Formats: structure tokens, C-alpha cells, sequence
């Protein structure tokens, strides 16, 4: 049971930073994110596409 | 962590560079050196031509 408590709370905290960890007010790991551009070409055309699954 | 990347990228758009801002500030005396030399060749003879006209 003692390990069983400490596991939830383990748990709990995963789920915590997963809808936590944000960059500046942007949530990265809850899901959210999905598939992002960026830019990073003079031109139109240029992008990396990052994926963040939960 | 999370503290350590957002005062990275913080310092990224915000922090000056301070060797780019050097040389654009070694630039710019140059530049203003520039034209005050231009100017005051240009406020005198032009002007002073006219008086060896006459």
C-alpha cells in the first residue's frame, strides 16, 4: 500500500507536468501543441513541422 | 529546468548581443564622422563659389 501511495503520487505528478510544462504561456506536452510550423527559410515554402504528443 | 531554457530563450530575444551592437555602434560613429566631414565641405564651397564668381 506504501508503494502503491507513492506510485500515485508519482502519477499525479506526471500528469502535472505534462499540463504544466509551457513556454511562455504555450502548453508543449498536454497534447495540445499538435504539429507546428516554423519557418525558417527567406522565402515562402521553407518550414520544420515539430509534433508534441501528450 | 524549465527556469533554465525560458532564461535562455528570454535572453535570446531580448539580451543584446553585445559584439553586433559593438560593431553597429563602431559603424554608426563612422558614419556620423562621415558626414560631418561631407557637410562641412559642403556648407562652404558651394555656397563660397559664388564670391570668386564676383
Amino acid at each position: 500500500q506504501a508503494l502503491n501511495e507513492e506510485s500515485v503520487a508519482l502519477q499525479d505528478e506526471l500528469n502535472r507536468i505534462a499540463e504544466t510544462t509551457s513556454f511562455g504561456g504555450r502548453k508543449l506536452l498536454n497534447g495540445s501543441f499538435g504539429e507546428a510550423s516554423f519557418q525558417i527559410g527567406s522565402s515562402s515554402g521553407e518550414a520544420i513541422i515539430m509534433g508534441l504528443t501528450s | 529546468n524549465i527556469q533554465e531554457n525560458v532564461e535562455a530563450s528570454k535572453s535570446r530575444i531580448k539580451d543584446t548581443d553585445f559584439a553586433k551592437e559593438t560593431t553597429q555602434l563602431t559603424k554608426s560613429q563612422i558614419l556620423q564622422q562621415a558626414g560631418t566631414s561631407i557637410l562641412a565641405q559642403a556648407k562652404q564651397l558651394p555656397n563660397s563659389a559664388i564670391s570668386l564668381l564676383q
